């Protein structure tokens, strides 16, 4: 089949920087099309017939190519352009999509704001304690979040989740959730999360004492 | 105005069949083709097949003839039927209308289909209370299956500063997520904050008021 391969798989661009990404086809096509997908919601038609912009697509986008070789270009990267872009051919069957180029915005360092949340009484009632540490609105994505219970480092009892880049401020947020039984929760008094990030001169600790 | 919308089951067992209906408006099925696309979790887009205005069909061969597409013009409906499901058929399924360049100009919202023999479970919702000026508060949505859940705040009136985290798969085989929002601490005495949680597979609808403890 006519397999489409996109390069690079993941790229980042500074605000206002020119962006180019490519699509290679295993067999020549007369036209290449492109979609933009944000946060895994429905893709949007972005470019059709190689170089024609879909309605509402800003003029800083363009497409070009011929044969097996196509590209999509953004004259100047904007925060609203953060998305995954997919090429697609409909010149022969089966119709095929490339694997996508994920385009990220390289913005300035921003330190997280850190919050800790004890379990609700309602949840304890049912037998489980979830303790949640939030890192709000930071950049870059790399952060280290460590749990300490009565000043002992925890391991294997927490899971993290991270948002996509925010549409306007281009930052991430992260949650880390520590999960214990009600019984184990009541064997300790001090619950703390320690956050290390390049935006912070030294690690930031948020804690609470049961009571 | 062209519109498409999928309706399908969220959860289907291995070896059973998947049936999805695409209901359309703003164009005649007699005159225009409708394609189907899927996206497995964390992966790219895959074209599945098309039914043309004339009723002719074309399918991706990788489906091993397990897929059939049909339609009824007067009902404004296109039907996907996929037999003998296996785990790797888990995906968000979309219907779409070819337009400019024969590319997919209009898309349905998509419907997430999970292939599993596990039982449907609705979530429990717990508050993430603002601590005792920007305050953070939220909801913890725990122990649900399959995906997805949706969360809104104050029935959609509160959007600024909201972060709803991607779900995590727990070691139990159930999902959990949190949704948080940052608000002015000075609003806490006058503004009620309610998270609205929906899990369509279990018909669960929870509105949880979140207040200082
Ligand atoms: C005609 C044809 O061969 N169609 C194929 C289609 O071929 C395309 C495709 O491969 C594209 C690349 O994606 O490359 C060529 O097209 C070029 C450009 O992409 C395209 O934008 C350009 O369009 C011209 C247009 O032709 C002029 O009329 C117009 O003034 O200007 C535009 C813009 O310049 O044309 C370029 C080439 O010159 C290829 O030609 O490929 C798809 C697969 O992706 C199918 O194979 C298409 O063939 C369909 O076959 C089925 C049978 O299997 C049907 O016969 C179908 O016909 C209907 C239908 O039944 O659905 C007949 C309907 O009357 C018609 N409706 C209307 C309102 O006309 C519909 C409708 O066109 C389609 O459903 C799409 O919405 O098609 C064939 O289309």
């Amino acid at each position: 089949e006519n397999v489409l391969t996109q390069s690079p798989a993941i790229m980042s661009a500074s605000p206002g920087e020119k962006v180019t990404m490519t699509c290679s086809a295993s067999s020549s096509v007369n036209y290449m099309h492109w979609y933009q997908q944000k946060s895994s919601t429905s893709p949007k038609l972005w470019i059709y017939d190689t170089s024609k912009l879909a309605s509402g697509v800003p003029g800083r986008f363009s497409g070009s190519g011929s044969g097996n070789s196509y590209s999509l270009t953004i004259r100047t990267m904007e925060a609203e352009d953060v998305a995954t872009y997919f090429c697609f051919q409909a010149s022969g069957y089966p119709l095929t999509f490339g694997g996508g180029t994920k385009l990220e915005l390289k913005r300035t360092v921003a330190a997280p704001s850190v919050f800790i949340f004890p379990p609700s009484d309602e949840q304890l009632k049912s037998g489980t304690a979830s303790v949640v540490c939030l890192l709000n609105n930071f950049y870059p994505r790399e952060a280290k979040v460590q749990w300490k219970v009565d000043n002992a480092l925890q391991s294997g009892n927490s899971q993290e989740s991270v948002t996509e880049q925010d549409s306007k401020d281009s930052t991430y947020s992260l949650s880390s959730t520590l999960t214990l039984s009600k019984a184990d929760y009541e064997k300790h008094k001090v619950y703390a999360c320690e956050v290390t990030h390049q935006g912070l001169s030294s690690p930031v600790t948020k804690s609470f004492n049961r009571g | 105005q062209v519109q498409l919308k999928e309706s399908g089951p969220g959860l289907v067992a291995p070896s059973q069949s998947l049936s999805i209906t695409c209901t359309v408006s703003g164009f005649s099925l007699n005159s225009y083709g409708v394609s189907w696309v899927r996206q497995p979790p964390g992966k790219g887009l895959e074209w599945l097949g098309v039914i043309w205005g004339d009723g002719s069909t074309n399918y991706h061969s990788a489906l091993m003839s397990r897929l059939r597409i049909s339609k009824d013009n007067s009902k404004r409906q296109v039907f996907l039927k996929l037999n003998s499901l296996q785990t790797d058929d888990t995906a968000t399924y979309y219907c779409t209308k070819p337009g400019s360049g024969y590319a997919f100009a209009y898309w349905g919202q998509g419907t997430l289909v999970t292939v599993s023999s596990a039982s449907t479970k609705g979530p429990s919702v717990f508050p993430l209370a603002p601590s005792s000026g920007t305050a953070a508060l939220g909801c913890l949505v725990k122990d649900y299956f399959p995906e997805p859940v949706t969360v809104s705040w104050n029935s959609g009136a509160l959007t600024s500063g909201v972060h709803t985290f991607p779900a995590v798969l727990q070691s139990s085989g159930l999902y959990s997520l949190s949704s948080v929002v940052t608000v002015p601490s000075s609003s806490l005495g006058t503004q009620t904050y309610i998270c609205n949680v929906n899990h369509k597979p279990s018909n669960t609808k929870v509105d949880k008021k979140v207040e200082p403890a």
